[PDB]
């Protein structure tokens, strides 16, 4: 409540300006997805550093992408269309062949680490029984190994999935450049001097 | 000086460690180390933690695993103190431990490991084909060739190119990077002009003019923003290059152009490179907030095609419009020319445009640093003004500039305590000076004082004067800065004043500390407090004088009198602590325990008695002349009787008055007493009050009665005033060469382009004006501009308007200050004593001035930079006669001065006066004209030979000031000597050497023997409250004190025809 | 010494900042110091806690939000001794950098930003109609005379006084 | 980088005049050697070894370590007025409070004031302090102003010199000491020569470091550093103004004009500081007005003048360190 | 909002005097069809700038 | 606002009854299981409420 009290007085949202500076909205409110095309951004997502806030903004750091950003370099090659000027995609997870342990599984880890603490500091807090604390953490623990699982089969082979299918001929588009906190999609318009845009 | 001289050398493959180093590149065995392996400053009122590694360490791409080092959590483990150094050095070290790059050890002398390579390589955990090739293949990272070191790994692996990540300088500062670089396979020039050609395709892409190791590589930017942050910090990083290339140093940078060029850009990065080619900043060694470098260029760009000429407008948008050309001036290209013949391989940029010729343009003041500027803007310049419009100036918040009435004072310690004293002149008092005394005395009652005078003796209080600086002593004495002074010194005496507390001594100097969690509040002075303490410590120097301990002899009584003395008295008491068997009553109206309340007349039962008197009563404020007369009578009849030293205040020092008082304490004690006019430092400046000194001696005094004395001149002068006094202003509107001002202020804001005009018209009536912005983000600029009156007396002499409008014009928008904190000005600015009494002869010579019919010309003589101009009145010619002064004739020309730069001729035949004229040798006979002192008989020399000069003339006045003897013999008895002292017989006014004076008899006697007729005159109070007033000047507390006997002891000589 | 002479000044109107120094006259880089950003005092011998803000945060309606603030908790943290300084200074920095005015900035220079009508905006989260028109435009707030800086709040909304 | 004692920085030497008599057919020769000196500027190599021979990079490892000592808590006994006073007020920013005559005062726990920003021409300033306050004297161990006593420091971006001074003499009473000069930022206040001629600068003491403007007529130059001269010398009776171009005819015209300005000849005397740049051509001169008529007033085949006079447009373009490998 | 106060600042409604010159109210007051055939003109269509 | 200042409110009002609630069962030796229990009700009328 105190971090999210700090966190939403520094507003909800925020835009970048010319000067590239975060200026944030100073105003608690809802987000609408009409605001997706607009100059604004959910605040949640800043990575910037708030004092007073840092396990709001830790838990936001939980949901910076682990992947990287393609040049759709086949596409290229085959003068697909394209809309960008230098055509990408963010492919979700890299390959990870040679390591004995998958990165993106011992991220998760990591992730499931601080939510496990974040869980265990609200069940101490609201007294939980303590079988009951341990079965989340099984609950958690248990994520983790089906995600080791699984892990191998999306950087591995999804990914090479993905890093075809963004040379596809109709893929046209820039979909995301792997930063949240500033991305926004090129907005082009059919443009009458007639009738509207 | 011509040629650029430097050496070319590739920091970064020096940089680039042997093969055989890697192993222990990550000092293995050894502990890192401040200033060498790395460096850490946490920023204070910022809170952040910056970290920077050094050596091949500055180049490091983090692995994610790397990221998971307890190393990057630890500015977690704060805010908000500097992490400690041990934890700091014992993550880095195990950090950089865990490092382990790839590489091939080998025996051949020429190669080097390819770092930037390999660290890529392990970042990503050789995943990256890059990764897998360093995998299989460590030896490939070995090159003895820079650029073959990227060429293998371009033809192992078929690729174009590599995009390698930059992170941040800072390593605590995970977030995402501004751009990357791209590696490109080149190697031919052919290929490098192939792929800029193909750049110009893609999005956010810039480059250098050259490249590190010989291999071409470009900037890649998530937004343009990001583009913009590089290519300032680049523009910055080439006019700093510039600056010592054409200063004709060696240079070891790497690249002769340190600019980026946009390959492709948005507008704003145009306009950057653009303004970077053309090198607008002057020279520079201050430092710069980077932060918002950006800004400050983009800024300094709005403002350079603002107002540059029109060819250097189009030279600005030639280089905007092709961005893709590298311009430079010719001595670059030939530095690059060498470098090429040197090492034929190399990849420049190939797109260049050499300057045929340097722009001619103004060079840019550019401090972006803090700190407000204070202009001296002068009388004229190269520009001319016709009808400017006025420039409005905006309301400013009490946040940016709070406006105080009266500067406080800034005095040393000691100097608050010192007192002037002004001793008896004549040596009888006849009844008809009686009658005539008497009448100006119930004259001047009646009528009250000078309503200006009083404003200004209300309004200036010392109290405030002195809490800045009595709060001081008590701030650093409760966080326990203070610790060491002698005990009865006056550092002790004001500690007492400061602190409301017992101030035991541990040891005959140190100060007992505070018990812990103890703050004693600080002491309440009351108004006249100050004064009381000065008062007890001029008592005890006019005991002995060469006293060092201000402190009573043990069984030694002072006695304290008048309304509210308690402060006072405790403070004395709490001083003399350490001394046994002192007493220190007070007494008074209004008293509180310990101070009896009693009220005059004393009970005529009451029997007070000590060997020290301080009456301080006021009089009843509303009374028959007779009744404050018999009641300050009968005041200084008890406390002469009750005390063998006793110091009392006249409220009224008329010379009827301390006369009549010097007759009543003869007739009281046969003999007289020996009497003194005392004025001490810590009395409010402006008050004509004046404390008396009484003693009585064993030898008859001769001249017990005061004439024409200085302490009661100040009283006699303020007559009742003919005009409601000035009150100061703040003027928002700058009409352009108006004279219509009331004295007053400039304080307001104005945008930063408006600046140049709005100090441009200030200069008509400011001699200086302090600007500054709050921050690079504001358009406006504060300014505050005291409305000095010399200036307007200058500037108004002629119609014609000039100024150093296009110097101005180079402040903006950087050259103009910068202050984030709150400024406080005052409508009445300290100066000098001795400037307030030049100010106070020139309102006594100008008065008059005014009032002589035909005369054609005036003219100072030694009154150097045009120091005596307020006296002369603007439509009458001005001759200035010194060496020391130096003008441009068309300067003279503009403001109908007529300087002559040679020294005025003393001899009586050759001084050539003029008829019709007004002489003016103020503060210049006591002086050589080199400002060695001359012999007085050589000053009365100068007197007899202007007045044998002045007697042929008719019409002719003449002004001549010069410091009198008694003087001498006032400042040897007295302790203030703030600004003047003796010196061996001589008075030295501060900044001068010490000057012998002159006898005023013996003037009179010369001037009455040569015939011509004379006046001796001195500036008055309302000159003084007139000076003041127009100036917006205080007088200072050491000041006020001093003022009235250093004024009435440099008589003006009004020799006239 | 008859007449009386003053100069009269509105020191309220004078304690408006200007709009461009609303976004920083939170001292959101430099930490709060004593006898200028605020000023505090601890009375022994009847135990009280005395702070006050100094410059146009000597006029502020706190939010319940900015109450919910550990700075306000402070004295709490105590009986007896005064509030440790490091402590007093580290709370209030923060508090003062969680406010956030809202205001247009401008180019003009006659400007001054109202507030106390922002303040008060803020202090009810925007939910009275001043705060909602404050939301809407935040514009109305900048003034160049210092009765039009309400009299143009009054039209707007219709009422005939804000308490 | 230099390895000196921390005294050692702050000395001076000073060329006397020599010849009693300056001819007018000398003064010809003299002027026709200065326009051409002034026209084709100084050698090359001189001014490339006067700008990478910097002073300030030469001393910063001296003054750091000075600082850095100081903020471990090292220090913490000298002399008040010494020359490892002045150093360390050089060296550190903030303000310096002695415990009793000779210990310092240990910094409050937590708390590590940042180094004092020098710009190049700070040592130089604090230098010429100090050589003022032995011209003076001599015999003097405590270099610290006399109480009610002014200084004003002069030129360009003199803010650091004067904030050093004031830190320097914050224990004396009464201590003006006033900085101007182009590009000043406050407390220095921002003036340009020519001072304008409202302006009435006085002190005790004075020390002109005005650079001349870089791109003017010789006559120009003359005249601009000729009015320096002037108005520093009225305006104390101990000025040291600098001369960026010290050809015989410039310096022996400052004695003409100081002559017919104050009637009896200055006791002048060339200057030059172990602060200055190595290689600077550039030097002071000590003006003062003495009781004694001056002998032998003019400069002839004098040192410091020397150094300026012979560094003639050089024949070669000046030899660059290789660093050889075979 | 501003732009309103500023507006009704002038006046709501004006009149047109002999010289064909537009003479606001300088009064915010709410119309009323009985002012139609009035004097009066509603200010808003005024077009006066 | 995307937060109730009244529900806001009655938070606090119900963390201030929790830890006091709480003070007193552990001074009584409250089994830790009807402890979460009384918690588990405080934060059903933190959401009833909102
Ligand atoms: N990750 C990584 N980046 C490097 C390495 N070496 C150079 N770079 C980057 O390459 C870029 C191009 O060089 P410059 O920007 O011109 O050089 P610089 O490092 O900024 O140094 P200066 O230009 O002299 O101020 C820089 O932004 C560096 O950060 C390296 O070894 N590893
Ligand atoms: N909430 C709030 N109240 C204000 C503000 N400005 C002024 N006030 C109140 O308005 C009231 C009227 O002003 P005064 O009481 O005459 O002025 P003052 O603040 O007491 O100052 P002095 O009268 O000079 O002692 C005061 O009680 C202030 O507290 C503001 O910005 N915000």
């Amino acid at each position: 409540p105190v971090e999210y009290g700090i966190f939403v007085q520094r507003g909800a949202t925020y835009t970048i300006n010319a000067a590239g500076e975060f200026e944030f909205s100073g105003r608690n409110e809802k987000w609408d997805q009409a605001l997706y095309l607009s100059e604004h951004f959910p605040a949640l997502f800043s990575d910037v550093p708030l004092a007073g806030a840092n396990t709001i903004i830790a838990i936001m750091r939980l949901f910076t992408p682990q992947g990287f950003l393609r040049t759709d370099d086949l596409a290229i090659a085959a003068n697909f269309p394209r809309a960008s000027r230098n055509p990408q995609t963010y492919i979700p997870y890299t390959n990870q062949r040679g390591t004995v342990t998958n990165e993106f599984a011992s991220r998760f880890r990591t992730i499931v680490a601080t939510l496990a603490n974040v869980v265990n500091e609200r069940a101490v807090q609201d007294d939980m029984q303590k079988a009951t604390r341990s079965c989340t953490k099984q609950w958690l623990r248990h994520l983790e190994t089906q995600f080791d699982n699984i892990a191998v089969a999306h950087t591995d082979h999804l990914s090479v999935v993905y890093a075809t299918m963004s040379n596809f001929m109709l893929n046209f588009t820039n979909n995301f450049s792997g930063n949240h906190a500033t991305f926004k999609p090129d907005q082009y318009v059919i443009t009458s001097p007639e009738g509207s845009y | 000086m011509w040629h650029y001289t430097s050496i070319n050398n590739d920091t970064r493959v020096a940089l680039d460690p042997k093969p055989n180093q890697i192993r222990t590149i990550t000092k293995p065995n050894t502990v890192p180390q401040l200033g060498t392996d790395y460096l850490y400053t946490f920023n204070s009122q910022r809170r952040s933690h910056t970290l920077r590694l050094l050596g091949p360490f500055q180049y490091f791409n983090f692995s994610e695993t790397d990221r998971g080092h307890p190393l990057f959590r630890l500015p977690l483990k704060y805010p908000s103190k500097a992490i400690p150094a041990d934890e700091l050095i014992d993550n880095l070290h195990s950090w950089m431990r865990s490092v382990h790059l790839l590489h091939v050890r080998s025996e051949d002398n020429t190669l080097r490991y390819n770092w930037m390579l390999g660290v890529y390589a392990r970042s990503t955990n050789y995943t990256t084909p890059v990764g897998q090739l360093v995998v299989n293949a460590p030896a490939i990272l070995n090159y003895s060739n820079p650029q073959d070191a990227f060429n293998s790994v371009f033809v192992a692996l078929g690729i174009d190119y590599i995009d390698i990540p930059i992170t941040n300088s800072n390593i605590f500062d995970d977030s995402s990077t501004p751009y990357n670089v791209r590696i490109w396979h080149a190697p031919t020039m052919t290929e490098v002009n192939h792929i800029l050609a193909l750049m110009r395709k893609s999005t956010l892409v810039s480059t250098h003019s050259s490249w590190h190791w010989n291999v071409l590589h470009t900037f890649h930017y998530r937004s343009e923003s990001d583009m913009i942050d590089h290519f300032a910090a680049k523009i910055l990083e080439d006019w700093r290059q510039k600056e010592k290339l054409d200063k004709g140093a060696l240079v070891e940078a790497d690249r002769v152009i340190q600019r980026l060029i946009p390959l492709s850009s948005s507008t704003y990065v145009q306009r950057l490179a653009a303004i970077g080619a053309l090198y607008p900043n002057e020279f520079t060694e201050n430092v710069l907030d980077l932060s918002r470098l950006s800004t400050a260029l983009l800024q300094l760009s709005d403002t350079y095609y603002q107002h540059a000429n029109d060819q250097l407008r189009r030279l600005y948008r030639r280089m905007y419009n092709d961005s893709r050309t590298l311009y430079m001036t010719q001595r670059h290209q030939e530095l690059l020319l060498a470098q090429i013949t040197a090492d034929p391989n190399i990849l420049l940029y190939p797109y260049t445009y050499i300057f045929t010729t340097i722009p001619t343009s103004m060079n840019y003041i550019s401090n972006t640093g803090q700190g407000r500027i204070k202009h001296s803007l002068t009388v004229t310049g190269a520009t001319e003004h016709d009808t400017v419009a006025d420039i409005v100036l905006g309301q400013t918040g009490e946040d940016v500039i709070t406006i105080s009435m009266v500067e406080p004072m800034s005095i040393a310690v000691e100097d608050m305590y010192g007192y002037v004293l002004d001793t008896p002149t004549r040596d009888i008092w006849p009844a008809d000076e009686q009658i005539e005394q008497k009448g100006d005395a119930v004259a001047l009652y009646d009528t009250k004082t000078s309503r200006a005078l009083g404003m200004f003796n209300n309004t200036v209080r010392i109290d405030d004067l002195l809490s800045p600086l009595l709060s001081l002593v008590y701030r650093t004495y409760i966080k326990g800065d203070t610790m060491t002074m002698t005990q009865g010194s006056l550092d002790h005496l004001t500690l007492c004043a400061a602190v409301d507390s017992d101030i035991t001594f541990v040891g005959n100097r140190m100060i007992a500390p505070l018990p812990e969690g103890y703050i004693p509040k600080p002491m309440h002075r009351n108004n006249s407090t100050m004064k009381m303490l000065s008062l007890y410590v001029a008592l005890k120097k006019l005991e002995n004088f060469a006293t060092n301990s201000y402190l009573m002899a043990p069984d030694t009584s002072i006695i304290l009198l008048g309304a509210e003395r308690e402060p006072a008295v405790n403070i004395l008491r709490r001083f003399n602590r350490n001394v046994s068997n002192v007493r220190i009553i007070g007494m008074g109206d209004r008293a509180v325990e310990p101070n009896i309340r009693v009220r005059v007349p004393f009970p005529i039962d009451k029997n007070i008695s000590a060997d020290f008197i301080i009456c301080d009563i006021n009089s009843y404020e509303d009374q028959s002349f007779e009744s404050m007369f018999s009641e300050t009578i009968s005041v200084v009849t008890t406390c002469a009787s009750a005390a063998t030293r006793a110091l009392v205040k006249i409220n009224h020092p008329s010379e009827y008055m301390i006369n009549s008082v010097i007759e009543r304490l003869s007739q009281l004690g046969g003999v007289f007493y020996h009497t003194a006019l005392l004025k001490t430092a810590s009395q409010n400046p402006y008050s004509y009050e004046t404390y008396i000194y009484i003693t009585p001696i064993a030898a008859a005094v001769r001249f017990p009665f005061y004439s024409n004395s200085a302490m009661i001149n100040r009283y006699m002068t303020a007559v009742a005033d003919d005009e409601m006094p000035i009150i100061p202003s703040i003027h928002t509107v700058i009409k352009g060469h108006s004279n219509t001002y009331s004295p007053g202020l400039f304080c307001g804001c104005v945008d930063v382009q408006s600046a140049p005009l709005a100090l441009s018209q200030l200069k008509s009536y400011c001699s200086e004006a302090t600007t500054w912005r709050v921050d690079s983000d504001d358009n406006l600029v504060n300014i505050i501009a005291r409305i000095d009156p010399a200036r307007i007396a200058l500037e108004f002499r002629t119609r014609s308007n000039t100024s150093a409008y296009h110097e101005y014009q180079r402040y903006v928008p950087n050259g103009l200050g910068f202050k984030v904190r709150k400024t406080r000005e005052f409508r009445y600015m300290h100066r000098e004593v001795t400037f307030i009494h030049k100010l106070m002869m020139y309102a006594l010579i100008r008065e008059q001035i005014s009032l002589t019919e035909n005369m054609t010309q005036v003219v100072s003589i030694g009154g150097r930079n045009l120091a005596d101009i307020s006296v002369v009145p603007l439509n009458m010619k001005y001759v200035v006669i010194d060496p020391a002064t130096r003008i441009e004739t068309l300067t003279q020309e503009k403001k109908n001065i007529e300087v002559q730069s040679r020294p005025f001729q003393f001899d009586a035949a050759n001084m050539d006066l003029e008829n019709n004229s007004i002489y003016l040798f103020i503060a210049v006979i006591m002086n050589e004209p080199n400002g060695a002192a001359t012999p007085a008989r050589m000053q009365m020399d100068k007197i007899r030979n202007v007045a044998t000069a002045m007697l042929t003339r008719t019409n002719c006045v003449a002004y001549i000031s010069f410091y009198e003897a008694g003087i001498i013999t006032r400042l040897d008895q007295s302790t203030a000597h703030k600004t003047i002292r003796v010196e061996e017989g001589r008075l030295k006014v501060a900044n001068y050497v010490p000057v012998d004076t002159l006898v005023e008899a013996d003037v009179t006697l010369m001037l009455r023997d040569i015939g011509i007729t004379h006046e001796i005159i001195r500036p008055s109070t309302p000159e003084l409250i007139d000076a003041c007033s127009n100036y917006g000047i205080r007088l200072g507390s050491t000041g006020g004190a001093v003022l009235d006997v250093f004024n009435h002891y440099s008589p003006v000589i009004k020799l006239v025809r």
